[PDB]
C-alpha cells in the first residue's frame, strides 16, 4: 500500500545551488514544512562557502580555460602568473582580488592596442578578463551582498506591481505591464501564488546575513529602509522585521551577544567570594536588554564563578516578584 | 555638417570619464591613468548590465547616464559612490597593514588608542582571535 | 634598428667614486639616420630607464627625422583611372587595381577598395593605401 | 600641452593641413588619458610636407616607373 | 543548392538588379526568412509560435527593420551573457547566417559562454549572434511549402527531422503520423500563411 | 516492463503530466484572453491513486521547479 | 501577532466552534517612559490595521501592560 | 652630510623621531576617518610582539 524511496565543481556548487535556489525563490511553491530543513544546508554552505576564497581559483580557472587562447600573451602571462599566486597566497587572512593589477596589465596593452578597432579577437579578451573580475572585483563581498540584494528585490518587483489596491483591478495593470506578450506574465502570475510561504522564507536570506550585519552598508540600508514600509497583513511581521534589523544594528543577535554577556559578565564579575554585581544584578532584573538568551546558557558554563554569579541572578531574575532574605551559594558534592 | 552635434557630446563625455577617474584617483592617488579606465569601463558595463556596454560608444547617451549615477543621491544608483569608497578603504587599508609591516614597533601603542572605541562584543572578538 | 644605446660607468675628476651617463646616437648609414618606430622606441624607452634615477641623457643627433614610405605591393600594381588613358593630360580620377590583382593584396590589409565599373574596365578604386611595410606611417 | 588635465578633442577642418613638427607636437600620445584627435573628410597629416616626402620618393624610379606600368 | 551563396541574400539582389533570375526566394525574402532572427520576426509577423529568444514579440512586402531586428541579436559577448540568463540555461549561441548546423554553440553555464560566443565569432565571422532557449526533447517537424509569384502558397505534407546525430539530420519520415488530426489542419495553414504573407 | 517504484514514480509523473496538461491548458485559456484565473488551477500539487493488484499505489506529485 | 494568528489559523482549521471572546495578553515587563493617551492611539493604530481579520479571529478582549513613568 | 651610515647627532635621532612619530599619527588619523577598520586592523596590526600586545589591551 505504502512506499518510500531513498533515491538520489565547487565553482558549480556556488552557482548550481543558486540556480536551484532562484527557481525555488522566484516563488515556485513550497510543498511541505520539511523545506525549512532544506534551506539551512543550502544557505550556510553558500554564505560560508561564498566568503571562502577558494572559489575564485576555480572561477579564474574556468573562464580562462575555455579562453586560454585568442589571448594577447603579454597580458595573459602576467595575469596567469597571478592566478598561480592567487593560488600560492590563498588561505591568507589578507587576500583580495588583484582587480586593478590584472586590469591594468591589460590596459598596458589596451594603452597601445585599444585605440584602433583591431580588436574583436581582442574584444573578447579585453572583455572576458574584465568580466572575470566583474563577478568579483569588489571581492566576493560587495557581490555576495549585491546578488542577495538583487534576488530580494526580485521577490519585490514581481510582488509590488502585483498588489496596489486590489487583485482584480490591479490585474489589468498586470495585463498592461506586458501587453505584447504574456509569457512574462505567466511567471509573474505563477510567482505570487505562495507569497505567504515566501514571506517567512525572505527572513532566512537576511537571517544569517543579519547574524553578522550589524554595521553593514548605506546603499543596502537604503534598500533595507524601503523594507520597513511593507504595508500588508501578511507582510507586516516581515515589514516589522526590517525594524528587527534596524535595531540589532544597536543590539545584536548572534554569538557576539553571546560574547557580549560573556564579555560584560566575566569582566564585570568580581570572581572572588564577594561577587558584588548587585547593580548589574538589578540591571539584569531591570534590563532594557533581555538577558535570558545566554545568561541561562552560562550559569552552567565551565567557569565556577559564572556558575555562581549567573545562577543566582537567574534565581533573582525568576523570583523578582518575591522577597529574598537569603541566598548562599553552596558548592557540593564537588 | 553634423560633426558639431557629435563633438559636443563627445567632448563633454571625455571629461566625465576624466572627472570620475580623478575622483577615484582622489580616492586613491597611487592609481595609474590606465587602470582606472578599465575599472570605469567595468563599472560602467557592470551597473547597467554587461548588456549595456555597447552604449559606451554613444557620446550623448552616457552624458545623460553618468550624471544620473553620480547626481541621484541616496537611490539605488549610489553604486559607484559605494565602490570608489572601497578603493579608498582598500588603499587606506593597505597603508595601515603596510605601516606595521614596515614599522611593527608602532603596533602596540597604535592599537590601544585605535581599539579604544568599538563595541564591547568587538572587544570580545579580539580575545577569541 | 637605427639606434644604439648603452649604460656607461666611469670615474671622473668631478665624481672620483664614479658617475653614469646615457649615450644615444643615430647611425647615418642606416636610413640616413631617420626616425623609425624602432629608432623612436629605443631612444624613448632608453630615456625612460635613465629618467627613473634622475641621471643625464646624452643624444648624438645626425638624422633625417621620421621614417617615410609607400606600400610596395601597390607600386607595381596600381593603375591610374585616367579621364582618358590615351591622353593623360586630360586628368585622372583615381588609382586602382584589376580584380584578380586586387584579390591578392585584398586578403592582406594592403589597400581598401570598392569594385567599380568605369570607362568599360572594372576597377578597384584605391581609397586608402595601408602598406605591408610597418613603420612608414603616422 | 603635456600638463593638460581635461579632455582635448582636436579637429582638422576641411582643406586645411597640419604637417611634421606641428603634428608631432600635438599628437595625443603625450597624455592619452586626456587628448583626442578628430579629422574631417578634407583633412591631412604627415611626417613631412610634400616636397620632402617627394625629395626622398622622387628619385629616378618613380617618374619613369609610373608611366612605364 | 546548400551552403556557399545558398543563404547569401546578395546573390539574388545583384542578379535581380541585373535582370538575372534566381531559383529561390529574392534577396529581401531570403534574408528576412533565411536568417533565424529575421525569420522568427517574419514568423511572428505571420503569427506563428517560435521558441523563447531575445526577440519574442517582434514583428512589423516585408522588411525586418534594424531597430526591430536589433532586439533579436546580441551585438557582443556582453549582450550575449545577459540574454542567456532570462530564458535560463541551457541556451544556444547561434549564428543568424549559419546554415546546416554552422555557427552553433551549446552553453551550460555563464562561465563557458564567452568562448562559445568567441567560437561562433571565429566560426562565422561578421555574422550577428543571438541566444535562444533550447527546447526540451520534442519532435522536429518540417512542412514543405511551394509558393508562386501571385500569392498562392501550399502545403504538401511534412518531414520529421527530430532524429539527429552529432548535429547531422539522420532519419526523415513522411507523413507526420504523430500529430493529432485537429492539430494537422492548423499546421498546414500556418506554414502556408508565412509563405503567402 | 517497469520496475515497480520507478513504475510508481514515473506512474506518478505520467498521471502528473496528464493532470499538468490540464493545468497548463487551463492557463492558456484564461491568460491569452485575459481572464484573471485563481492561482490554484495551475496544479503543482497532484494526487495520484493507482490501484495495482488491489494494493494501492499511494502517490502525490508536486511540481517543485520548472 | 501573525505567528500567533497562523497558529490560531490552525486553531480554526483544526477545530471550529465560532469562538467569541478571544484574548490577547501582552506583558511588557520592561519599564519605559511615556504618556498614556498617545499610547492609546498607538494601540488604536495597532488593533485597527487588522479589521475584518479581527472579526474572523473574533477578537473581543485584549490586555497589555507596559511599565512607564 | 659627509659621513653616510656613520654616527648620528642628537637632532638626527629627533628627525627620524618626527618621521617615525608622523607615520604613527597617520594610523591614528586614518582610523578617525574610518574607525571600523580599527578592529580588523588589530589582528593584522599585532604581528609584532603579539602576546604581550594583546595582553596590554585587556589590562586597559
Amino acid at each position: 500500500h505504502t512506499g518510500s524511496l531513498p533515491r538520489i565543481k565547487l565553482h558549480r556548487v556556488f552557482h548550481y545551488v543558486l540556480d536551484n535556489l532562484v527557481n525555488v525563490m522566484n516563488g515556485y511553491c513550497l510543498p511541505d514544512p520539511f523545506f525549512s530543513s532544506k534551506v539551512k544546508d543550502w544557505v550556510e554552505r553558500l554564505m560560508k562557502t561564498l566568503r571562502d576564497p577558494s572559489l575564485p581559483l576555480l572561477e579564474l580557472q574556468d573562464i580562462m580555460t575555455s579562453v586560454s587562447g585568442r589571448i594577447p600573451p603579454n597580458v595573459e602571462k602576467s595575469i596567469k602568473k597571478e592566478m598561480a599566486q592567487y593560488a600560492s597566497n590563498i588561505t591568507s587572512v589578507l587576500c583580495q582580488f588583484p582587480s586593478q593589477q590584472i586590469a591594468n596589465i591589460l590596459d598596458s596593452h589596451a594603452a597601445t592596442l585599444n585605440r584602433k578597432s583591431e580588436r574583436e579577437v581582442f574584444f573578447m579578451n579585453t572583455q572576458s578578463i574584465v568580466q572575470l573580475v566583474q563577478r568579483y572585483r569588489s571581492g566576493i563581498r560587495g557581490h555576495m551582498k549585491a546578488v542577495v540584494m538583487d534576488l530580494l528585490r526580485q521577490y519585490l518587483r514581481v510582488e509590488t506591481q502585483f498588489q496596489n489596491g486590489h487583485y482584480d483591478k490591479c490585474v489589468f495593470a498586470l495585463r498592461e505591464e506586458n501587453k505584447s506578450d504574456m509569457n512574462t506574465v505567466l511567471n509573474y502570475i505563477f510567482s505570487h501564488a505562495q507569497v505567504t510561504k515566501k514571506n517567512l522564507l525572505v527572513t532566512m536570506l537576511i537571517d544569517q546575513l543579519c547574524g553578522r550585519d550589524p554595521t553593514l552598508t548605506d546603499e543596502l540600508l537604503n534598500i533595507l529602509t524601503e523594507l520597513t514600509q511593507l504595508s500588508k497583513t501578511t507582510n507586516a511581521k516581515v515589514a516589522l522585521r526590517a525594524r528587527q534589523v534596524l535595531i540589532a544594528s544597536h543590539l545584536p543577535s548572534y554569538e557576539l551577544r553571546h560574547n557580549q554577556v560573556e564579555s560584560i559578565f566575566l569582566s564585570a564579575i568580581d570572581m572572588y567570594g564577594h561577587q558584588f554585581c548587585i547593580e548589574n544584578l538589578q540591571k539584569l532584573i531591570l534590563s532594557e536588554t533581555s538577558i535570558f538568551d545566554v545568561l541561562p546558557n552560562f550559569f552552567y558554563h565551565s567557569n565556577q564563578v559564572v556558575r555562581m554569579a549567573a545562577l543566582e541572578v537567574y534565581v533573582r531574575r525568576a523570583y523578582i516578584a518575591y522577597e529574598l532574605n537569603s541566598v548562599q551559594h553552596r558548592q557540593l558534592k564537588d | 555638417k553634423t560633426s558639431r552635434t557629435f563633438f559636443y557630446w563627445r567632448l563633454r563625455r571625455l571629461l566625465l570619464e576624466d572627472l570620475v577617474k580623478k575622483k577615484i584617483h582622489n580616492a586613491n592617488p597611487e592609481l595609474t591613468d590606465g587602470q582606472i579606465q578599465a575599472m570605469l569601463r567595468r563599472w560602467f558595463v557592470e551597473v547597467e548590465g554587461t548588456v549595456k556596454a555597447y552604449v559606451w560608444d554613444n557620446n550623448k547617451d552616457l552624458a545623460e547616464w553618468l550624471e544620473k549615477q553620480l547626481t541621484e543621491e541616496d537611490g539605488v544608483h549610489s553604486v559607484i559612490e559605494e565602490n570608489i569608497k572601497c578603493i579608498s578603504r582598500d588603499y587606506v587599508l593597505k597603508q595601515i597593514r603596510s605601516l606595521v609591516q614596515a614599522n611593527p614597533e608602532v603596533a602596540m601603542d597604535s592599537i590601544i588608542h585605535m581599539t579604544q572605541h568599538i563595541s564591547p562584543t568587538q572587544r570580545a572578538e579580539v580575545i577569541r582571535i | 634598428i637605427g639606434m644604439v644605446a648603452w649604460k656607461m660607468t666611469f670615474k671622473s675628476p668631478e665624481y672620483p667614486e664614479g658617475r653614469d651617463i646615457i649615450v644615444i646616437g643615430n647611425d647615418i648609414t642606416y636610413r640616413i639616420g631617420s626616425f623609425g618606430p624602432q629608432e623612436d622606441l629605443l631612444f624613448l624607452r632608453a630615456s625612460e630607464l635613465a629618467r627613473a634615477e634622475g641621471i643625464p641623457r646624452i643624444y648624438v643627433s645626425a638624422n633625417s627625422g621620421a621614417r617615410i614610405g609607400l606600400a610596395e605591393e601597390i607600386r607595381h600594381m596600381f593603375h591610374v583611372a585616367w579621364v582618358d588613358p590615351e591622353d593623360p593630360y586630360k586628368g585622372y580620377r583615381y588609382l586602382y587595381l584589376t580584380p584578380q590583382d586586387y584579390k591578392r593584396v585584398s586578403a592582406l590589409n594592403s589597400v581598401h577598395c570598392e569594385h567599380v565599373e568605369d570607362e568599360g574596365e572594372s576597377r578597384y578604386k584605391i581609397t586608402d593605401i595601408i602598406g605591408k611595410e610597418e613603420g612608414i606611417g603616422p | 600641452l603635456r600638463e593638460c588635465c581635461q579632455p582635448v578633442l582636436v579637429y582638422i577642418p576641411p582643406q586645411a593641413e597640419l604637417r611634421g613638427g606641428s603634428w608631432v607636437v600635438i599628437d595625443s600620445s603625450i597624455n592619452p588619458r586626456h587628448m583626442e584627435m578628430y579629422a574631417d573628410r578634407e583633412s591631412r597629416g604627415s611626417v613631412l610636407e610634400p616636397e620632402g616626402t617627394v625629395e626622398i620618393k622622387f628619385r629616378r624610379k618613380d617618374l619613369v616607373k609610373t608611366m612605364r606600368r | 543548392g546548400w551552403g556557399h551563396a545558398s543563404e547569401n541574400p546578395k546573390l539574388p539582389e545583384l542578379l535581380l538588379k541585373n535582370g538575372i533570375a534566381f531559383m529561390g526566394p529574392p534577396s529581401q525574402a531570403m534574408w528576412a526568412l533565411g536568417d533565424k532572427i529575421a525569420s522568427s520576426i517574419v514568423a511572428q509577423t505571420a503569427g506563428i509560435p517560435t521558441l523563447p529568444w531575445s526577440g519574442s514579440g517582434l514583428r512589423v512586402i516585408l522588411n525586418v527593420p534594424q531597430e526591430l531586428y536589433e532586439k533579436g541579436y546580441v551585438k557582443d559577448v556582453d549582450d550575449g551573457l545577459q540574454a542567456a540568463e532570462e530564458v535560463g540555461y541551457p541556451v544556444m549561441i547561434k549564428a543568424s547566417e549559419g546554415g546546416g548546423g554552422k555557427g552553433i554553440r551549446k552553453v551550460n553555464n555563464a562561465d563557458d559562454f564567452p568562448n562559445l560566443f568567441r567560437q561562433v565569432q571565429a566560426e562565422v565571422p561578421g555574422s550577428p549572434i543571438f541566444v535562444m532557449r533550447l527546447a526540451k526533447q520534442s519532435r522536429h517537424l518540417e512542412v514543405q511549402i511551394l509558393a508562386d509569384q501571385y500569392g498562392n502558397a501550399i502545403s504538401l505534407f511534412g518531414r520529421d527531422c527530430s532524429v539527429q546525430r552529432r548535429h547531422q539530420k539522420i532519419i526523415e519520415e513522411a507523413p507526420a503520423t504523430i500529430a493529432t488530426p485537429a492539430v494537422f489542419e492548423h499546421m498546414e495553414q500556418c506554414a502556408v500563411k508565412l509563405a503567402k504573407m | 516492463r517497469p520496475d515497480t517504484m520507478l513504475g510508481v514514480v514515473c506512474g506518478a509523473l505520467h498521471v502528473a503530466d496528464v493532470s499538468l496538461r490540464n493545468s497548463v491548458s487551463n492557463f492558456l485559456h484564461s491568460l491569452e484572453r485575459g481572464q484573471v484565473l485563481p492561482a490554484h488551477t495551475l496544479l503543482n500539487t497532484v494526487d495520484v491513486e493507482l490501484i495495482y493488484e488491489g494494493v494501492k499505489y499511494v502517490l502525490k506529485v508536486t511540481r517543485q521547479s520548472p | 501577532l501573525l505567528e500567533a494568528m497562523d497558529e490560531l489559523e490552525v486553531a480554526f482549521n483544526n477545530t471550529n466552534v465560532r469562538t467569541d471572546c478571544n484574548h490577547i495578553f501582552l506583558n511588557f515587563v520592561p519599564t519605559v517612559i511615556m504618556d498614556p493617551s498617545k499610547i492609546e492611539e498607538s494601540v488604536r493604530s495597532m488593533v485597527m490595521r487588522y479589521g475584518s481579520r479581527l472579526w474572523k479571529l473574533r477578537v473581543l478582549q485584549a490586555e497589555l501592560k507596559i511599565n512607564i513613568r
